[PDB]
Parts: structure tokens; C-alpha cells; sequence
């Protein structure tokens, strides 16, 4: 399979601030990546399709692009419901490999 | 925006010789075009409809139950499907049997909207070349 | 003392800039997928100025023009496979059966095409690869195609030739290009020897995965080229001083059949087997790789300190990811390329190294999803002769550094080769203080201002003036005219009808620049004259325009009464 | 408005079959990929498997060694079936919709997620 | 035709009240016929209120 | 070719003289199939006149 990695594992951050998540891929995947929002009590939620689409009511703060196997998703005037485990997934083969998942914190 | 009242000038104004109604027909044309172009034509579904009609200001006749046999993904096979039509959209054909057709398939290349394409209007300004400019007529009545 | 600005059109000056660039094929038909009608017929000779002085910072890693390439490729291949034939009727359920010997890599596949005639249904008899045969079913005899259930695949016409012709980048009116000519150049940083060309050199757009085929070679030693070196998941581009040779064969001979689809349309398939059922076993020179791993080893040592470097095979998976990937002969070839990195270095048997290989025709190219292309079989064997040019390394710990081959899309490819070239806008007015009142192309932009000062001519001249490439040029075209009647425009509203240099007699004030004239024209070039009076360019402008025209105007105005 | 339920036991002991159903409120079942997912603890998540529409091609994550099946039982209750479980598989079990089609969002991706069951070993 | 421009607005509030399901029934390869699927509760007849 | 022009014209004219009928046909999925129907008249020849 394809190996995706991310960074950071986890980071702290406050109301307002801008928070950047970077997803790696093993190998290119052109811009078949979408990131999914996970909370505790709740489903994974999608946030990203093909890497730079916001999903439907998705809020236009949450902002993700990049191509072959670099991608970025920025997270601007965070919110205090944006606090959550973000992560990061392929689409190119299968399976759809997922990634380890970073935390956002107060 | 950069709006300037011209003083002492009178200009005689007439809507109905207005280039820009036309110009904007054809951007509203052109603009739908474009938008339905990269979208899954409906050509394949043109079929021998057998439809029902559902039983339930309550309606009467004016959705169907509405089958028809469609090919899967492996083209030899194919498989029975059902949705709901209304009436409006249904033609009947040979007589009075229970056999329908799409409204106007019979001529026209049936395009489907996307439906991630919103048509929500939005406010749309036209804006004329540098060297061109727009008058806009501000008497009340 | 009494200094007054003076306007100057056509500076040396220039600022990093993104735009489209004219392809340029050789002058030297084929059809081939990389159309030739696209691009225009290259000049006979090029121009290289040898910028002297100039020290410019280069960064194969943030270069529009790779991108450029990325998107012009996938445009001209996707407008090459337009009018070829569609396979829609072939996603047929197909009854599938091991051909009698490889074992089961080609499946003698029988189905039912229902043509355009619509009163008959033709059973017919074809081979195909396993890797593009997939079940559907408990049944082990039924399969389909392997991706035309979620994408529409495309023939490939047989009159389309693969073959790598070389194609150039050439800068619009406007722009230019500066090429680094060092010899040792690590891709990001300072270059200190910069020429100027209007076009690259011949790049052959070459399209192999985990290695790069065919192309220049480094003239010093080899050159290992990363952006950090450190964060991993980084491609380690290598360059080679001397290049091992990949010959490769196809055994098999096959006999192409074909099926009628409709009224000038045909699928091109795979007959019978003629001869024996081998396998392509491409062979590379032991001792020539030695010696390679050995020169970018002790690179890679010199790099990451004296630590074991081990080069491992690349993590297991799907074929079309893992192996290596030719495009030799209009025959896709994937090869198991793992006793090339089979290494541990730290500080007996054979001499060829053979990797097989298998064939696939239905590919997904780009990393795309949703489309997919069907290569028609090549009657008699294929024989390559490729040569190795480049390697891409990945990183993956016990003081151990672990190499795999590994790459990316098609982007590392080309900075592998557009390394030594960036493209600058070039901003030809400029202002500096006088006493008065009212060589080749940037060949002394590394020159003081003065005797820079002289060659204005040449850059002033040489800088302004159908389908898809058509209507990209034409936005070219139409935004290069802007550019240039802008430039007309500020020097029209600043009174300069028609004068490179054109004094202004507006005063110098001494908030701007404090320097005499003496170090404000010797002891600086251009660029850094531009970078200081920055901030205070609209100001100046400004005070061009209202303080002068207008009143000069009025004045003029006032003179014939 | 597509909502996703997953049930079953929460607890199944060592080598027998693992059984969970997910049941399709709001709407049909559709021509989208059903796909099984899991999350172990401690891991990323990793896809189990999928089957198309009513009964149809069906896809299973390689690197399980043929212990999974999936099936259609009812128009709006799918099923996994794991066999020869053991404590390695303990995670939360997700149920997710898989689109197949570019004019809708959520394109390649799972738009449509259940709440999610955890089984343990 | 004849245009008449009003001093003030005339609300109008048009309901659908009949509660819809959506199936996809697959056309070809990535082609989806989005339609119509069950019919959640009852059925009455959209309104516009004036 | 030797290519003529002539100083005067000369006049051609030509008719059918038949009626006819459009029978569209609908043969596949898809949109329907334009062609002749029934001769309403009898079956003459069309004919240029000069
Ligand atoms: C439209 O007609 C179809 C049959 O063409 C109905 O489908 C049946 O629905 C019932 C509902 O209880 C199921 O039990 C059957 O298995 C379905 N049969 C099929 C698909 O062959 C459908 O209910 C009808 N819809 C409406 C709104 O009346
Ligand atoms: C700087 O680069 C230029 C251009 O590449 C070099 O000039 C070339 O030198 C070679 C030496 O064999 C000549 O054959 C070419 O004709 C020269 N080209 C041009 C355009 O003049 C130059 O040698 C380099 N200088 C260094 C590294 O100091
Ligand atoms: C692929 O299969 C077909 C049918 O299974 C083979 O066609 C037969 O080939 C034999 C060879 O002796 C002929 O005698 C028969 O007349 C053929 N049958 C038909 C119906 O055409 C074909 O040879 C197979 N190809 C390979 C490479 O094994
Ligand atoms: C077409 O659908 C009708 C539904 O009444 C059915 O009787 C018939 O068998 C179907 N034909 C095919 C070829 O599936
Ligand atoms: C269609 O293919 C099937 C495969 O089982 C075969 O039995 C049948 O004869 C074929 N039909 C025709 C008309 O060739
Ligand atoms: C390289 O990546 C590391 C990752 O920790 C980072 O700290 C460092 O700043 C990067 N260096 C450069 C030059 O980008
Ligand atoms: C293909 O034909 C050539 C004819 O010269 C022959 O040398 C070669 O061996 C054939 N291939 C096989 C696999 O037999
Ligand atoms: C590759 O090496 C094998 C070793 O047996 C040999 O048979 C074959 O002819 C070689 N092929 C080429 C193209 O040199
Ligand atoms: C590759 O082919 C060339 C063709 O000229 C030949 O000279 C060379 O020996 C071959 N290389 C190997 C390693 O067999
Ligand atoms: C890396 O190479 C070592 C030997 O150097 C081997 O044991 C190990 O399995 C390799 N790792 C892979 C292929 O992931
Ligand atoms: C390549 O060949 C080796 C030989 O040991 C094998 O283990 C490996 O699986 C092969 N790689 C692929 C991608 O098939
Ligand atoms: C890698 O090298 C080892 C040691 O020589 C050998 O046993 C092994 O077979 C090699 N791998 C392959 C794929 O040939
Ligand atoms: C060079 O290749 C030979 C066989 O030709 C092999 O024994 C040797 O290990 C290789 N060299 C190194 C430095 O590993
Ligand atoms: C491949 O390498 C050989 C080495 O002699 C050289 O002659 C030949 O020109 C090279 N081919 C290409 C396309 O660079
Ligand atoms: C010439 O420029 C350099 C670079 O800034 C500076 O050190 C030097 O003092 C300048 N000369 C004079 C005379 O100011
Ligand atoms: C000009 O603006 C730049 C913007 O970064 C600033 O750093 C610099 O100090 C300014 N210089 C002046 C006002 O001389
Ligand atoms: C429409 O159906 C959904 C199904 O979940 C339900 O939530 C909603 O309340 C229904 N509409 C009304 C008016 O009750
Ligand atoms: C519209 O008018 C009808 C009249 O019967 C009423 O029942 C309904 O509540 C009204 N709807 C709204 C949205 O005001
Ligand atoms: C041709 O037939 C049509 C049939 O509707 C009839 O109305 C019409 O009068 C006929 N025309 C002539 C010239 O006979
Ligand atoms: C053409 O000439 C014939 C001679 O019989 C006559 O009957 C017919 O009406 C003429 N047609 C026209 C269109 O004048």
C-alpha cells in the first residue's frame, strides 16, 4: 500500500490563530486527497475532497490545497468548535490509506 | 464605486433599443450552456417507460411510479429500475396503454444538471470598457 | 548639487515572474502525442549572453516553469487521445481462460461485441494481460477489464508515436530567461556564472517513474539535489556523470487482430501467440552500477555524514506504484526494480543484473482518476536501447540511513533537467539623478550604472513585441500589448514622446537618495538602485506626472495668446 | 440527509465469525460504494472493504488474507462479515458511503460517515 | 409587453411540503442519473402563500 | 477546366412534384429518427425546365 505520514502529531493552539497541517504521501497521488474532521462521540466528518474542494457547509475558514504528494490544509480564525483530530487520506488506490492524525488542542 | 453626476446635461434614454438587454440574454445563454456542458447527459435513459401511478390539499395523478430497463456497468446485463416522475414531465404514447415517454427526448439531447452547480442568483455588475462609459437616468418617475 | 530625476526606458532590471512560454520543437510528420503543430519551429541559432557580474539566486524547487510543463503534457495528451477511438462497448463480461505455456499473465479471453450493425452478436476470441483482467465473480472464469467501470477508456491511436523528441521553452516578449551555467550547482542557491538565453536547451519529455531515462548528464561529479536534505518525504534527485545503458526486449511475438466497433472505429487486440512464452527480462551491466551506487554513496556520505546507507527496494503494493516504468516502443513496460537497491555499503555471483518486466496496456497516467488509456499491442519484438540519466531516491534506525527508490509525479522529472534556468520580468523604466534639466540583452546588467546607462537601445527593442495553445497565446499577446502600452502611457503622461532617457528637471529631493552622483552612478548596478528607491517609486512617479506635465500644459497652454 | 447506523455485538471472542450490520436511514440504498472501515486504537484508520449497490462487485482490503465478506442483505441493511477474528482486530467499526461520481461533492471521498461501533476481543 | 414597477414588495412564501428522498442510478462509467427515491410521509401539493 | 461565364443568364427551374409525409421513427435510446413517410399524391418525377 501507500504509506501517508503527517505533521505535526499534535499542537496546541487558541481562539484565532491560523493552524497549518501538513500530509505527505509515500507516493503521488495527484490531487486525489481529502481531509476528514474526527470528534470524540461523533463520525468522521469530511471537510476536503480532491485535495482543494470544500465539501457542502463545510466553513469557508477551513482552507486545503496541494499536489502530488504534498498537500496543506490551513485552518484560519480557529474557531472553538474546530478543535478536533484532523486527518489526512488518499483516493488514487486501493485501499485509501488513512494517516496518523493530529490533535488540536486549547 | 466611482459614480459622477453630470451637470446640465439632458440625454434622451430608450430601454427598448438597449444593446445590453440583448448582450445580457446572451450571457445568461451562454452562461447556462457552459455550466450544463461538463455534466452526465441523459441519452441513455431514453426508454419505454411502463409507469404507475402512487397512491397516497392532497394531489391526484400527478406523480408516477415510473420503471424502465437500463444497462449496468458491464453492458451485456441489464437491470429493472424504478424512480418518481411527475406528471408534467412524462408524454404518453401508444394510446392508452401504460407505455410513457420524456418529455421532448424524442428531439432534444436531455442534459442533466450537476447538481453541485447552485443556482442561487447573485448580484451581476457590467462594467464597459476604458473608453466606454455607462449613463444612468435618475429622474424618480 | 543641483540634481534633477531623470527617466531611463529599458533598464537592465528584472523581478521574479510567473507567465506561459512558446514551445519550440526542432526544425528537423509523425502525429506524435506531443503535437508538433502546437509549437513553433525553433530559431537556427540561439543567443546565450555570458551575464557578467550578475549573482542571481536560483531554487529548482519553487520554479512556475515545471508546473507549466506538468500542465502543458497533460493538455497535449489528452488533445493527442480526443479523436481516437472510445472503447465503450467492451466493458463486456468476459470468459476468461489461462493461456496454455510466465504462467497466467495472458488470458485468452472470449466476449460477446454487439456492433452497430444491431443484428448480430459476434463472440470473439482476444488476449489479454492479467494486470488489466480483474474477477467478477466467484466464478474464476468470468473477469472485466480492470478499470472501465469507473472511467471511460480511451484507444490510443496506433499512428501515435511515443518516441522522446526534444522540446524547448522559450520566453515571451517580456520576460526572459536566465540560464545557470556552474557546473557543481546544488539547485537551490546562488549561481555565479548566469547567461541569458531566449530558449533552454533540447528537453526530452521523457516519462518513467523511480529513474529518469534518457537526458543530460553533470559535467563535474555527481550531483545529489534536495530541497532540505533533512525533513524526509523530500525527493533526492541524482544526477550521473556517466551513464549505464538499460537494453530491454520483449521476446514475444503477437499478431495484432482487429474488431470492428462501428463505421470507422476499431479495437486493436491481441491474436494469437506466435513462438514461445518468455519473459522480458531487461538486462543492466553489474559492474557500470557498481560504480554508479558506489559515486552517489560517498556523495550521499559526504552529505549525510559518515553514516551506513542502505539501499532497500521500494515498500510493497500494487505493480503500477512499486516498479519502474518505461515508455519504450508504444509498449508500457513496469519492472520489478529491486535488485537494483538490494545494497548495504557502510565503510559473488553473475555479471548482468536481468529484472523482469510485464505489460499493461490499460493505464491510469498523471495519478488521475476517472480516465484511463488503452495501448494497442506492437506487432514483433521491442528492443530498447535507453540510457540511465538520473535516479530519484526517497528516505524512509540504528544509525542507518535507508535509500529506496521512490520519486513523485511527473514534476521531479523535469526539475531533474530545468535546474540551471528561471524566468524574470523585466521592468524597463527607471528613475536616477542628473546635472541636466528639460553588448547583448541585459549584457551590462551586472554593469555599474554607468556604461549601462549606454546599451538601453538594445533592451528596449529586444524586451515588447488556433485550439487551446491558441487562445493561451493570444491572452500572451493581448496582456505583452498591455504591458508595453502601459509603459508608452507612463512615459507619455511623464513627457517623454519618444525618448529612452528623458529628463525631467523635477528636484531631487534628499529624503529619497543622500548619495552624490558619483556613488549613485558607479559603485551600484541597476538592481540595487531599483531595490533602494523601492518605497519611493510612486512618490517620484507622482511628482513626474502632476508636477510637471499638467503645469508645463497650462503653460504651453497660455503661450499662444 | 443520508444517515448510517452500525449494530452487533460489542464483544466477540478469539476465531469465531465477527457480524455487523449497517442499516442506510433517510434514504435507499444507491449506486455509491458501502465501505467497511475501522479504527484500532492507536492506528490510522484502515479501510476493511466495500460492495457496490444492491448486490454487485465487490472489493477487499488485500492485507487481510480473504477473512472478510461483505454482502447486501436488505435495500437499506448491508453487512461485514469477518472470520477468524483475534485481539489484533479490536477497533471502532465505521460504516461510510464512497462516492463514485465528479458533478456531486464529496468526490472520491467518504461523504457520508456512521456513528460508529466499538468491538472489542 | 408592458413593465409595471411597484413602490413597495409583495411577499410571497412558496413551500414545498412533500418530504423527498434522492437515489442515483448509475448511467455508465462515472455517469449518475440523480432521481427520484421514496417518499417520506404524506403527500400534499406545494403552495405560494400571497 | 476551362471555366465559362456568361454574359446573359439563362434560367433553370426545377420542382418535385410530390407529397410527402415525415415519419419520425424511434429505433434506439436516444433521440428519435427523421424520414419519409407515405406518398399522399401519386409518384411523379422531379424535373428541371430550361
Ligand atoms: C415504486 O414501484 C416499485 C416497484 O417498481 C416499488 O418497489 C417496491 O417497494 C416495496 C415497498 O415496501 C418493497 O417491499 C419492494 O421490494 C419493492 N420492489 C421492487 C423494487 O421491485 C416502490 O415501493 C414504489 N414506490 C412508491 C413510492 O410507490
Ligand atoms: C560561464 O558560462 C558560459 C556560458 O555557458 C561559458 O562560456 C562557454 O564556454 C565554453 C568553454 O568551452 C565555450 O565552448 C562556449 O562557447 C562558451 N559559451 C558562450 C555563450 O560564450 C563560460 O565558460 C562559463 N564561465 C565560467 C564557468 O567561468
Ligand atoms: C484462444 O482461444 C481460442 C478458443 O478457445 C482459440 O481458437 C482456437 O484455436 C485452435 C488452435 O488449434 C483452432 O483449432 C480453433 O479452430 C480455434 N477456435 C476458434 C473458435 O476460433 C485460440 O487459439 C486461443 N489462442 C491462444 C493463443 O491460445
Ligand atoms: C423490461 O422490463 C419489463 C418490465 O415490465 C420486463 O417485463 C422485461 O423482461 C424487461 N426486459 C429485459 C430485456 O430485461
Ligand atoms: C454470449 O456469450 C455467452 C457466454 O456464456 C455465450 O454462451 C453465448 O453463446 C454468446 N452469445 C452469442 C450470440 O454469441
Ligand atoms: C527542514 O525540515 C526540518 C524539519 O524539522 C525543519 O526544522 C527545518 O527548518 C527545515 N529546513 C529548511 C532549510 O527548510
Ligand atoms: C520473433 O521472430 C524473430 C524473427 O527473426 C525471431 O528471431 C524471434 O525468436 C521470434 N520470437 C520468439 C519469442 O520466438
Ligand atoms: C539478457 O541476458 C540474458 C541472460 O541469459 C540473455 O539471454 C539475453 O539475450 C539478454 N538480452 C539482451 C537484450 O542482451
Ligand atoms: C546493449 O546493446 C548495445 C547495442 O549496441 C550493445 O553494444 C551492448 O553490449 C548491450 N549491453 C549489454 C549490457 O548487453
Ligand atoms: C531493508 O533492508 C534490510 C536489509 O538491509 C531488510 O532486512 C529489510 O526488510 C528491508 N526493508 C523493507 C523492504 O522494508
Ligand atoms: C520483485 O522480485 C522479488 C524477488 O524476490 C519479489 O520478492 C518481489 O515481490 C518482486 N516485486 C514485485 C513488486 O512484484
Ligand atoms: C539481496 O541480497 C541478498 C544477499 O546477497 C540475497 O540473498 C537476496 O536474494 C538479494 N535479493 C534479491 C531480490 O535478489
Ligand atoms: C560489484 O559487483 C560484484 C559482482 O560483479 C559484487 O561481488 C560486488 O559485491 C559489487 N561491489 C560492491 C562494492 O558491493
Ligand atoms: C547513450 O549512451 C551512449 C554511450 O556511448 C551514447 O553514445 C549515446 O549517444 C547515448 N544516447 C543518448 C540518447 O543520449
Ligand atoms: C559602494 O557600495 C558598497 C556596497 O554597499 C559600500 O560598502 C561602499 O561604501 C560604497 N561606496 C561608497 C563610496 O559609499
Ligand atoms: C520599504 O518597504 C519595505 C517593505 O518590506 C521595508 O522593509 C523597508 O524598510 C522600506 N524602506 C524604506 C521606507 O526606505
Ligand atoms: C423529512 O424526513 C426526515 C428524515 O430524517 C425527517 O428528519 C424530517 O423531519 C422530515 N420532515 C418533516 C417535515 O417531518
Ligand atoms: C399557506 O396557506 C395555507 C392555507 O391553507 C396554510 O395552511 C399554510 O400554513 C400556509 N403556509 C405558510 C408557509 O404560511
Ligand atoms: C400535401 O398533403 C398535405 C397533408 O396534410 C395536405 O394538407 C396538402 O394540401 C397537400 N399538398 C398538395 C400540394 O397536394
Ligand atoms: C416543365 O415542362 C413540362 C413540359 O411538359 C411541363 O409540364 C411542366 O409544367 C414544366 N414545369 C415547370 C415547373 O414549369
Amino acid at each position: 500500500d501507500i504509506q501517508m505520514t503527517q505533521s505535526p502529531s499534535s499542537l496546541s493552539a487558541s481562539v484565532g490563530d491560523t493552524v497549518t497541517i501538513t500530509c505527505q504521501a509515500r507516493h503521488a497521488v495527484g490531487k486525489n486527497l481529502n481531509w476528514y474532521q474526527q470528534k470524540p462521540g461523533r463520525g468522521p466528518q469530511l471537510l476536503i475532497y480532491m485535495a482543494s474542494s470544500r465539501h457542502s457547509g463545510v466553513p469557508s475558514r477551513f482552507r486545503g490545497s496541494g499536489s502530488g504528494r504534498e498537500f496543506t490544509l490551513t485552518i484560519n480564525n480557529l474557531q472553538p468548535e474546530d478543535f478536533a483530530t484532523y486527518s489526512c487520506q488518499q483516493g488514487y488506490t486501493y485501499p485509501w490509506t488513512f494517516g496518523q492524525g493530529t490533535k488540536v488542542e486549547m | 464605486p466611482q459614480e459622477v453626476v453630470l451637470e446640465n446635461v439632458t440625454e434622451h434614454f430608450n430601454m427598448w433599443k438597449n444593446n445590453m438587454v440583448e448582450q445580457m440574454q446572451t450571457d445568461i445563454i451562454s452562461l447556462w450552456d457552459q455550466s450544463l456542458k461538463p455534466c452526465v447527459k441523459l441519452t441513455p435513459l431514453c426508454v419505454t417507460l411502463n409507469c404507475k401511478d402512487v397512491n397516497a390539499t392532497m394531489e391526484r395523478g400527478e406523480i408516477k411510479n415510473c420503471s424502465f430497463n437500463i444497462t449496468t456497468e458491464l453492458r451485456d446485463k441489464v437491470q429493472k429500475v424504478y424512480a418518481l416522475f411527475y406528471k408534467l414531465d412524462v408524454v404518453p404514447i401508444d394510446n392508452n396503454n401504460t407505455s410513457y415517454r420524456l418529455i421532448s427526448c424524442d428531439t432534444s439531447v436531455i442534459t442533466q444538471a450537476c447538481p453541485k452547480i447552485s443556482f442561487e442568483p447573485i448580484p451581476i455588475h457590467y462594467c464597459a470598457p476604458a473608453g466606454f462609459a455607462i449613463l444612468k437616468c435618475n429622474d424618480k418617475t | 548639487e543641483k540634481l534633477w530625476v531623470t527617466v531611463y526606458y529599458g533598464v537592465p532590471v528584472w523581478k521574479d515572474a510567473e507567465t506561459t512560454l512558446f514551445c519550440a520543437s526542432d526544425a528537423k510528420e509523425k502525429h506524435n502525442v506531443w503535437a508538433t503543430h502546437a509549437c513553433v519551429p525553433t530559431d537556427p541559432n540561439p543567443q546565450e549572453v555570458v551575464l557578467e557580474n550578475v549573482t542571481e539566486h536560483f531554487n529548482m524547487w519553487k520554479n512556475n516553469m515545471v508546473e507549466q510543463m506538468q500542465t502543458d503534457i497533460i493538455s497535449l495528451w489528452d488533445q493527442s487521445l480526443k479523436p481516437c477511438v472510445k472503447l465503450t462497448p467492451l466493458c463486456v463480461t468476459l470468459n476468461c481462460k489461462d493461456v496454455n505455456a510466465e504462467r497466467g499473465e495472458i488470458k485468452n479471453c472470449s466476449f460477446n461485441i454487439t456492433t452497430e450493425l444491431r443484428d448480430k452478436v459476434q463472440k470473439v476470441y482476444a488476449l489479454f494481460y492479467k494486470l488489466d483482467v480483474v474477477p467478477i465473480d466467484n466464478n474464476n472464469t468470468s473477469y472485466r477489464l480492470i478499470s472501465c467501470d469507473t472511467s471511460v477508456i480511451t484507444q490510443a491511436c496506433p499512428k501515435i508515436s511515443f518516441e522522446p523528441i526534444p522540446i524547448h521553452y522559450c520566453a515571451p516578449a517580456g520576460f526572459a530567461i536566465l540560464k545557470c551555467n556552474d557546473k557543481t550547482f546544488n539547485g537551490k542557491g546562488p549561481c555565479k556564472n548566469v547567461s541569458t538565453v531566449q530558449c533552454t536547451h533540447g528537453i526530452r519529455p521523457v516519462v518513467s517513474t523511480q529513474l529518469l531515462l534518457n537526458g543530460s548528464l553533470a559535467e563535474e561529479e555527481v550531483v545529489i539535489r534536495s530541497d532540505n536534505f533533512t525533513n524526509n518525504a523530500k525527493t533526492i534527485i541524482v544526477q550521473l556523470k556517466e551513464s549505464v545503458e538499460i537494453n530491454c526486449t520483449r521476446p514475444n511475438n503477437y499478431t495484432r487482430k482487429s474488431i470492428r466497433i462501428g463505421p470507422g472505429r476499431a479495437f486493436y487486440t491481441m491474436g494469437e501467440i506466435i513462438g514461445d512464452i518468455r519473459q522480458a527480462h531487461c538486462n543492466i551491466s553489474r559492474a557500470k552500477w557498481n560504480d554508479t551506487l558506489k559515486q552517489i554513496v560517498i556523495k550521499l556520505r559526504e552529505q549525510f555524514e559518515n553514516k551506513t546507507i542502505v539501499f532497500n527496494h521500494s515498500s510493497g503494493g500494487d505493480p503500477e506504484i512499486v516498479m519502474h516504468s518505461f515508455n519504450c516502443g508504444g509498449e508500457f513496460f513496469y519492472c520489478n526494480s529491486t535488485q537494483l537497491f538490494n545494497s548495504t555499503w557502510n565503510n559473488t555471483e553473475g555479471n548482468t543484473i536481468t529484472l523482469p518486466c510485464r505489460i499493461k496496456q490499460i493505464i491510469n497516467m498523471w495519478q488521475r482518476v476517472g480516465q484511463a488509456m488503452y495501448a494497442p499491442p506492437i506487432r514483433g519484438q521491442i528492443r530498447c536501447s535507453s540510457n540511465i540519466t538520473g535516479l530519484l531516491l526517497t528516505r524512509d534506525e540504528n544509525g542507518t540511513e535507508i535509500f529506496r527508490p521512490g520519486g513523485g509525479d511527473m514534476r521531479d522529472n523535469w526539475r531533474s533537467e530545468l535546474y540551471k534556468y528561471k524566468v524574470v520580468k523585466i521592468e524597463p523604466l527607471g528613475v536616477a539623478p542628473t546635472r541636466c534639466k528639460r553588448r547583448g540583452f541585459l549584457g551590462a546588467a551586472g554593469s555599474t550604472m554607468g556604461a549601462a546607462s549606454m546599451t538601453l537601445t538594445v533592451q528596449a527593442r529586444n524586451l515588447l513585441s488556433l485550439g487551446v495553445w491558441g487562445i493561451k497565446q493570444l491572452q500572451a499577446r493581448v496582456l505583452a500589448v498591455e504591458r508595453y502600452l502601459r509603459d508608452q502611457q507612463l512615459l507619455g503622461i511623464w513627457g517623454c514622446s519618444g525618448k529612452l532617457i528623458c529628463t525631467t528637471a523635477v528636484p531631487w529631493n534628499a529624503s529619497w537618495s543622500n548619495k552624490s552622483l558619483d556613488r549613485i552612478w558607479n559603485n551600484m548596478t541597476w538592481m540595487e538602485w531599483e531595490r533602494e528607491i523601492d518605497n519611493y517609486t510612486s512618490e517620484i512617479y507622482t511628482l513626474i506626472e502632476e508636477s510637471q506635465n499638467q503645469q508645463e500644459k497650462n503653460e504651453q497652454e497660455l503661450l499662444c495668446l | 440527509q443520508v444517515q448510517l447506523q452500525e449494530s452487533g455485538p460489542g464483544l466477540v471472542k478469539p476465531s469465531e465469525t465477527l457480524s455487523l450490520t449497517c442499516t442506510v436511514s433517510g434514504g435507499s440504498i444507491d449506486d455509491y460504494f458501502w465501505n467497511w472501515v475501522r479504527q484500532p486504537p492507536g492506528k490510522p484508520l484502515e479501510c476493511i472493504g466495500y460492495i457496490f449497490g444492491r448486490g454487485g462487485g465487490t472489493k477487499y482490503n488485500p492485507s487481510l488474507d480473504n477473512r472478510v465478506t461483505i454482502s447486501t442483505d436488505t435495500p437499506n441493511q448491508f453487512s461485514l462479515k469477518l472470520r477468524s477474528v483475534t485481539v489484533a482486530d479490536t477497533a471502532i467499526y465505521y460504516c461510510a458511503r464512497w462516492n463514485l461520481y465528479d458533478d456531486d461533492f464529496g468526490y472520491n471521498s467518504f461523504a457520508v460517515w456512521g456513528r460508529g461501533v466499538l468491538v472489542t476481543v
